[PDB]
């Protein structure tokens, strides 16, 4: 239910508002940082 | 709905070709050309029930036609369309239907945009070759055509008592003669032709040809009139093209020109055919003649409603062209054979048209003895039939014929994006 | 986003996952009126009209009535156990707005006693809508409720008469009276029955270093002149 | 398999990131859920 | 640089002529119009050097003609441009020259540009007189043309098995025949001929003729379909024009219409001749007949490519026109003349084609028999003699001849502000 | 209701079936098959797993056999358009609605026609879908040319052309192209010597739409397991090559050679030129046949028929009805049904004519499931405008497929 | 990357297409079929990952198949995979092109696959036609083929010293003998052909065969042998198909079986021509004889090899089949010809195959004598015509055939979904 807010913006519609269309390359970038940067680096495993 | 309402986003559809045309190889980066932003603005326009700025037209074009297809298709739809009422008012209809409500609505702005219709009849150089809209407007409203605009004259061409045809004229013209038959009256693409053909000399003298009813709207500026033997490049029989430098001058008088108008000069001549009849003064005898009339050729101020409400239709049957439609179809053709779906659509047509008949006779049904020969989109064939039809009032034959017609052009217009895979 | 006098779905005795809805599904709805896009919903909403000697009307609330209303009893209709639909097809006004839908699972037990709360939207409730937006300069978003009933009937299992069947098919009814909708076939959904391929769904890879890389940051490198030394002169490109 | 990380350099043998430094794990999660994440490898590569 | 780095520069000087075009006469002294907003833009987009108003845009222009003159002369500059991939690849080449860094480089809007395009091949009312960059796309990277844009049937043909040309079997056409002759098919400006001569009168019934490649391309709407006797104003013996009001109909059918398609009446048709066979009825026996085709002629839904590419040809020699250069040189040849260059040039050029041709063959050395019979200019004719080369394959002559056209229309778009002083 | 509520619903039939032959001796003890999964859920989907499927067979023979139930089905309308009907019928009430997932399904079904290797034999689906909404079929997919064809102006038949192949010529004749199962065969038979130079072949409608990759071009004297009589197949090693050409490809396609070709027959027209005289020759070409891009609509709309009366195979109809009826035959009810499906035809053809009549010489020569030749029988009919005779056709076969297809479990007890 | 890594990802393709036409309306609204879920996953794997979430299958694949054609048609870009080590080694080239790093890497399951594949070459009822994968592992690595895997032997078939010619026999066999002559081997699609013809009688005894190379390999079950007459349906002349009711049984036997095989008999026969040569004891005298051997044709189990590493070829010319690749390429054939690219394409690939050439013989020059009579998609000519080069080694040629194949068939499968515009 939460997919990515920041960028979705459901409430408004990117057909009258070139502005938001704008306003997600932004977010894009600050997303590198969120999300991109974070690397997986533990899969727990155990012997069986 | 209204006709209008169609007519209008037709318009625009055209415009938006229009301007795809203009920025096509001016789309530089860096760079928004004034051409670019109409364009732009346009499309918004289309997709105004869904948007308010578009970023590519790839899509909604697409979806348009699409939708358009699968309307034009269903009469249980369009059947609203089909109905004698649709052509005759501009009562606003109401239709629950997503291609309509979506796409058909009022686009061009009143009264500014008429006024600069009429002040564009008045312009010293109009389009050549005109939009599908001045056509859809003449043949519906019955409006004005512009006062320079050239055509072809063979088009305009119509069945008359005397010659029952134009090009079925080219073989009688060629098989040499017997007696000194009746006057001919024909018309080629770039120039309208006339004379009198005979075995034996013709007195020089005074001659008088009637000007046929669908020629009596035309109008010549930068003239040649010559003698000549061919029509279309198919040679005549009994006719004379030669000449002495010594023969004494021959000329034509029209009854709006008090002056003479020479023949065989180099002098580009400006005449017109309306008025009656046409007063040639054959100076030397000739054995069968041709006198040959090469220029621009123009519809006369106010007479377009002849040609466009086939009024210039006199008797049954009777050839007559199709307008153009056909040199517009070509596009949304090659779109459905692309996609194989030219054979449906036909079987649609075809159900189409024979729903719109129907509506337009008391009582609705198919009259008898309508066959057709052929295909929705080969028009011109196909208004010859419908006017055909002796157990119909030809009001209403040409009725049918007009009102066929505009969904046709309709057709050619709002299909060319057809994509549905 | 569809406008309706009445509506639900239920499908009793199914052994599907889907047994009730808030809503239907699209083939049901027959379409008499289309409002094309917010602005002309909002116009027919403001033509307002005297009816009578104390009355008055309006072009969207009119369009409304003239939907025939399916009775709340029709839609939990049942023949020997299996719900049916002998009504024809829901009588509908179709809105081309650009809507939201909230999502809402329920678990049926099978157990009929405390039935369940679904959240449904009235026409009232549009209305409400187009009047506290009737300025605004670009469409606003309708956020259109819309429940669907898993079936759980497995932790429910006797052959004894408890109820009347009457009584189930009204306890199912909670499901119907929406009158604002959106049809089932919005809601996309994978269903999955043999354990296997949920896993196969979801899989995926990750390659990862066993040990964290060593990342150096405070390095310093910066150059040093070496003492006094012989210099040339590279000499100018002559000829 | 083979190493995830590219780094375009020419290092000698013996530090050169090998296969055998990493191993693969197979996670409940679908690869559109891991996607982000993964360009990790790819901002590691140029930057260090 | 790049092969598309150039078609983009050339696009964009293309696109400042037809601006230079618009603006005409249109200069005037309050007013702002979009054109001339575009134009004076465009102007400065030309030198990476400055980028302020241009008071006299002749200057730059002209820098730039002499720039590129000097340029594509000398083979040590312009050598890279003549290889065999740079006709294929858009791999940027490692180049460095003053002309390529200061004026090439990439400036169509991408993608907008591509999408524009193609919703153009849609487009109603096409340029009937199209941009070199439209065939610099057809002819290098095959892309699609217009589906409505017209085009003149002849120029479209190329030589077959049957006959070996267009334009010569005329004087053929002319010759009472010996006897009952095989079937020609000849194209015109404005029209398409076929038909059976013979001196003999032939038998009424069903006749089959076989399309040729390279007429197996079009498609006319707006078509009069009649008997003649005349190509290109000459006359053809041995076929009769002769008819009778009583004569039966004389149908003709395409494989791509399932309906008969009426002849010698006042009918406008349209169909496609990409069945691959005409099948007429002559309804009454006649001593020799043609039929002709007249009517607006377009190229087939993505069969352009057979046009362009240089693949409906199949024998050697063979006649082939020039994609229209000719009418583009224009300019450039009257400015050479202008400072006395014609001369110098034409030297520089036939190094340049020599060049050329070698990289193109494997191993590199110049041809055995390169008799080069015009200069050039006259692509037309030096195109035939690079397809009669026996030495070198089919293939890498064909693409020789693309490469060249590439070469030359480059130069008729950049050279025109040419002023060396 | 919809037509397409009804190949939905087909679709998934077939689905069953095509899932119970795949579950057949694949059903172990202490494991559970993805198909018997599958199967399964499709068996639910619909209403031991026996018993349904029979009802619905039976109640299905009960509707299609009443004109007064199916009429709808029957109006030049339900096969025209999409437009949901008003209809209560406690059948299409309980079997007939949407069962295929749009868009993804019809997504599908395109990614499909590019596909390398499709069904080597298809559903009925695939056929209905061509026929009715007049949709694409796989490029891939194989057809036997004999199919395809329809009759001509040359030639009244192709069969029936096999018993003039037999009789010797009187002197040199007209073109021949004829098709077998597995290759296509054209030449000009004569029982004088012709000539080595150039001739030119039209090819005829039908076989226009046909494509062929790993093909032997050789001459022959066969047809069908048949002589074929003034025609020569001879030769020598000395013999001057024997080429052909089409307008699709640019080179010369040899004959009697040991190569592999692959043309197309959609230029027109063949280009023949033989390299030594014979006394009448037969060219053949035996490959993979399959219907060339955007042009199987032909086939399947009828609309490459030219002639009338005209030859018309039943596609494949006959094939998939040997099931339902040898399931007639055992309940005595074969009778009852041939005679039910008279009337369910009768009907049909009447509300396709205005006025409402069954027209002037209509005479039955076969029962129901004999397609091929009923249809010759209704493209027979003259007093009738040709277009709506294609109409009834491919309207009567929709409805004869959906027999095909539902009836299959009945067992009326 | 490594030739390895192309095929792995060509099994997955082919994988994606299989799973398609396995869902093809059987895509139901409720439910998951393992079929479509497993469809989807491959949908997942195909792509990057930073590709995103599929919501529409075409997409992807489409635009995979443009980058492979905008890659596999630039000499520059997929050279890599023309030189000489591609083919025979698994090393990783260290080459940067983002259509490798996107799409082709190693894809298969090691080492499960490689034993479920030995497994399956053991299975009872393998795929009739199966799919390009195992032919390109056969082709290149030389691997084995399922050992009930049927075939059809005239495929097979290749240039002998005594018949060089299948297909060609076949006029000679219907033309009457002038004596008696030698024996002949033939092939059909399912039938083996062998005998001999004489204008006089052939007294009754045994007869020695000696099986062709190519055909050592087969192997037939489920077979009738009988006497016939025809060949491909043409008429053998020369032979007799006579016999009486109480004739000398005929038999024949081959050095795998001690036991001696019946001819004209109602019973099924299994046997192999492997090992030598057939003896046959012909009953009753016969004026020219042509035994029959039709049943179910298999490749002897582990012997492939010969046909695939094309070793079966002793002289030049000779005779070859395409290993079925056309039969593959008629969808990508269709895709290019539905956007015009046909053309193009056929340009770049002659480019690609000539280049191809080149790396195989030193020094690096496209060898003389080389010259093509077809096009690219009609291998099994190209084929015959790089086996008849009699500059280059055999052993060469024969592996340039086997690399020009792979290439070819990496095609067929990565193009099919191409569409540019």
């Amino acid at each position: 239910k939460d997919i990515y807010d920041k960028f979705m913006c459901i409430e408004h519609d990117s057909a009258y508002e070139p502005s938001l269309t704008m306003h997600r390359v932004r977010v894009i970038y600050s997303m590198l940082n969120d999300y991109c940067a974070k690397m997986i680096s533990e899969v727990p495993y155990e012997s069986s | 709905m209204s006709r209008q309402m169609w007519l209008d986003t037709s318009a625009l559809l055209e415009a938006i070709s229009e301007y795809v045309v203009r920025c096509n190889g001016d789309t530089f980066s860096g760079l928004t050309t004034g051409d670019f932003n109409a364009l732009s603005n346009m499309f918004t326009q289309l997709s105004v029930s869904s948007a308010g700025y578009v970023s590519d037209p790839r899509v909604p074009l697409q979806t348009m036609s699409n939708m358009f297809v699968s309307f034009i298709t269903s009469t249980d739809r369009c059947g609203y369309m089909l109905r004698k009422t649709w052509f005759n008012s501009d009562t606003k209809p109401t239709v629950s239907d997503d291609f309509i409500t979506t796409y058909i609505r009022p686009r061009l702005q009143v009264p500014m945009s008429d006024t600069v219709r009429q002040l564009n009849n008045l312009s010293l150089q109009p389009s050549a070759k005109p939009k599908l809209y001045e056509r859809q407007n003449a043949i519906m409203k019955g409006l004005d055509i512009p006062y320079s605009e050239p055509i072809e004259p063979c088009k305009l061409f119509r069945s008359v008592a005397g010659q029952t045809g134009n090009i079925p004229m080219m073989g009688i013209l060629a098989t040499p003669p017997a007696a000194q038959q009746q006057p001919f009256f024909v018309a080629e693409r770039r120039r309208i032709l006339f004379g009198i053909r005979s075995n034996a000399a013709i007195p020089a003298g005074a001659y008088q040809f009637v000007v046929p009813a669908w020629a009596s709207v035309l109008s010549v500026t930068g003239a040649y009139v010559y003698f000549t033997n061919s029509f279309f490049g198919t040679i005549i029989a009994g006719v004379t093209a030669t000449a002495t430098a010594a023969d004494a001058a021959t000329t034509f008088t029209v009854p709006t020109d008090a002056n003479n108008l020479p023949v065989q000069t180099d002098s580009r001549l400006s005449f017109s055919l309306g008025g009656g009849n046409i007063n040639l003064e054959l100076g030397v005898a000739k054995t069968g003649f041709c006198v040959a009339i090469e220029g621009e050729f123009t519809i006369l101020a106010n007479r377009s409603q002849a040609y466009y409400t086939l009024n210039s239709i006199t008797q049954t049957p009777t050839s007559i062209d199709d307008f153009d439609v056909s040199d517009f179809l070509t596009t949304f053709l090659s779109q459905l054979r692309a996609c194989g779906q030219y054979e449906i659509f036909s079987d649609a047509m075809d159900q189409l048209t024979n729903s719109l008949i129907t509506n337009y006779m008391d009582p609705p049904a198919i009259p008898a003895g309508l066959a057709f020969t052929s295909p929705w989109f080969r028009f011109s064939e196909r208004a010859r039939t419908i006017l055909a039809l002796q157990n119909v009032d030809l009001n209403i034959r040409k009725l049918i014929v007009r009102h066929l017609w505009v969904i046709t052009s309709l057709i050619a217009v709002f299909g060319r994006y057809y994509r549905p895979n | 986003f569809y406008i309706v006098k009445n509506s639900g779905f239920v499908d009793r005795g199914s052994t599907g996952p889907v047994i009730a809805s808030s809503s239907v599904y699209e083939n049901v709805l027959k379409v008499v009126h289309t409002i094309a896009d917010f602005d002309a919903a909002n116009a027919l909403r403001l033509q307002r009209r005297r009816v009578d000697n104390t009355s008055y009307t309006d072009s969207l609330s009119d369009m409304f009535n003239g939907l025939r209303s399916i009775s709340s009893s029709e839609f939990v209709r049942s023949v020997n156990g299996r719900s049916v639909f002998t009504e024809g097809r829901i009588d509908a006004i179709k809105v081309n707005m650009r809507a939201k839908f909230d999502l809402q699972f329920i678990t049926e037990e099978g157990g009929y006693s405390k039935p369940p709360n679904v959240k449904k939207l009235m026409f009232s409730d549009f209305l409400s809508f187009l009047d506290s937006h009737k300025s605004d300069y670009r469409p606003p978003l309708l956020t259109v409720p819309i429940t669907i009933g898993l079936n759980n009937l497995g932790e429910t299992n006797s052959n004894t008469l408890r109820m009347r069947s009457e009584a189930i098919d009204e306890y199912f009814s909670s499901y119907v009276g929406a009158q604002i909708l959106v049809p089932i076939n919005v809601v996309d959904t994978r269903v999955y029955t043999e354990f296997s391929e949920l896993r196969n769904f979801f899989t995926g890879d990750v390659v990862i270093r066993d040990d964290p890389f060593d990342v150096w940051d405070g390095v310093k490198a910066t150059y040093i002149p070496i003492g006094v030394h012989g210099v040339r002169l590279d000499p100018n490109g002559d000829q | 398999p083979a190493v995830p990380v590219i780094f375009g350099d020419d290092l000698e043998p013996a530090v050169r990131e090998r296969a055998n430094l990493y191993h693969r794990y197979s996670v409940p999660y679908h690869q559109i859920e891991l996607a982000l994440h993964a360009l990790a490898n790819d901002l590691l590569s140029i930057q260090y």
